[PDB]
């Protein structure tokens, strides 16, 4: 699903400041990242990314594609193409710790400025 | 004849936008009598200061090319625009390169006329009201600012994707667009990013005056997301001296005139 902004923010807000990145943030790193769709799937080549997070095959979710994966996420890949957000944000602070902001390249490109239009102002 | 108002008289504003009955370019050529071999107008009434060059990039979406010139060229004229309607088509089936596209149109349409202003649109975006006027502006002028699919809201400050509009000025002053851009996604920030940089900044009509309507489709085959977006877009101070109008190659093909629109059939190379 084609998610909102403030529906994002308010799903993920259990990750603000995670690893010092705030919700402002991760609201501008989503939209380019996967524009907010949950069922997002996309290559490079030899591995695909899912979901709202664009978590890879390559090392964290395990896909049928790919099941010698290392899975550092401990989960299927399918799990990451749903509406319940609860287990993308896990794995997405287990890239945070690990890797850190940089696993999402859009980030430094696309959100290192005019954060405030990312403000969800919804309570 | 004296120069055009700067607002015409002839604008209905709110347009309702659909995609249901099909087209057929023959019945739009019957009810543009006024539009030349190759998509060419000019008003009779006044003097248009606006010499408009309209680029669209192309590969497979004629069907979607049908209703926007169904709907585009009642607008065009309403609008007072001495225009021509330029169709890029890219040959083969390598990875879709829109912005060498858009540069290939400009080069080409210079061929045919003294533009001195280049509107660029997606093949699938119609404006909702004839009061978005496209044509070059003081600054880059972004056109489809409140897209349908985006909820009729700009989906960030510096989005430069849809339709978008450079005086020939402006275009030449940010070395036109890049040509290393192969696949969906990015090139429209490395756009803005090079306008940025030229310190111009993006004039847009309001939300109300700038509704889009969008015709939904399946994604296309050779048009993926590309993976190198992000690093390119991150560089194009110094790449955009480099890649550009300057670094330009492409092989002409083929050439159409029809009567509503010039379509140009270029092989672009490949990704390198
Ligand atoms: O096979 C193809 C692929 C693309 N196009 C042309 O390229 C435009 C954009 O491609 P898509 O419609 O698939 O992509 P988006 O709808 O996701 O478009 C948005 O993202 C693009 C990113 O590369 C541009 O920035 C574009 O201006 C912006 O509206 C099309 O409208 C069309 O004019 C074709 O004609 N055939
Ligand atoms: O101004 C125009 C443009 C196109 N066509 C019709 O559209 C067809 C195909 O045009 P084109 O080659 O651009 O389409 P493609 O073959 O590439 O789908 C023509 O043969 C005509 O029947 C027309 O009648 N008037
Ligand atoms: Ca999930
Ligand atoms: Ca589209």
């Amino acid at each position: 699903t084609e998610l909102t902004k403030c529906k994002v923010s308010h799903a993920i807000k259990d990750i603000d400041g995670y690893q010092g990145i705030s919700l402002l943030e991760w609201a501008c790193v989503l939209f380019h990242t996967s524009g907010y769709d949950t069922q997002a799937v996309v290559n490079d080549n030899g591995s695909t990314e899912y979901g709202l997070f664009q978590i890879s095959d390559r090392f964290w979710c395990k896909s049928s594609e790919f099941p010698e994966s290392e899975n550092i996420c401990g989960i299927s890949c399918d799990k990451l193409l749903d509406d319940e957000l609860d287990d993308d944000i896990a794995c997405a602070k287990k890239i945070l710790a690990i890797k850190g902001i940089d696993y999402w390249k859009a980030y430094k490109p696309m959100c290192s400025e005019k954060l405030e239009q990312w403000r969800c102002e919804k309570p | 004849l004296t120069a055009c108002p700067e607002e015409s008289p002839l604008l209905v504003g709110p347009m309702l936008i659909e995609f249901n009955i099909p087209v057929d370019l023959k019945l739009v050529e019957q009810q543009n009598p006024k539009v030349k071999l190759g998509g060419r107008y000019t008003p009779m009434d006044c003097i248009s200061p606006h010499k408009v060059a309209i680029i669209i990039p192309f590969r497979n979406r004629q069907e979607h090319l049908k209703y926007w010139l169904y709907y585009l060229h009642p607008i065009l004229q309403r609008q007072q625009l001495d225009y021509g309607i330029y169709v890029i088509n890219q040959a083969g089936e390598s990875m879709f390169n829109r912005a060498k596209l858009l540069n290939v149109g400009f080069k080409e349409a210079l061929k045919d006329y003294d533009y001195n202003c280049f509107v660029f649109s997606d093949v699938d975006l119609i404006p909702m009201n004839d009061h978005n006027t496209y044509r070059c502006f003081s600054q880059p002028r972004h056109i489809s600012v409140a897209m349908d699919k985006f909820g009729f809201s700009l989906p960030y400050v510096q989005y430069f994707g849809g339709v978008s509009a450079l005086s020939k000025q402006q275009f030449l002053s940010i070395n036109g667009f890049p040509n290393n851009y192969w696949g969906w996604g990015g090139e429209d920030d490395d756009i803005y990013n090079r306008l940025a940089f030229r310190g111009m900044s993006v004039s847009r009509p309001n939300a109300v005056i700038g509704k889009t309507r969008h015709i939904r489709h399946s994604r296309d085959k050779k048009n993926e997301p590309n993976p190198q977006r992000f690093d390119r877009i991150a560089h194009t101070k110094e790449t955009m001296l480099s890649d550009g109008l300057n670094s330009l190659t492409y092989m002409v093909l083929e050439v159409q005139r029809y009567p509503l629109y010039t379509k140009i059939t270029v092989d672009i190379g490949t990704p390198s």
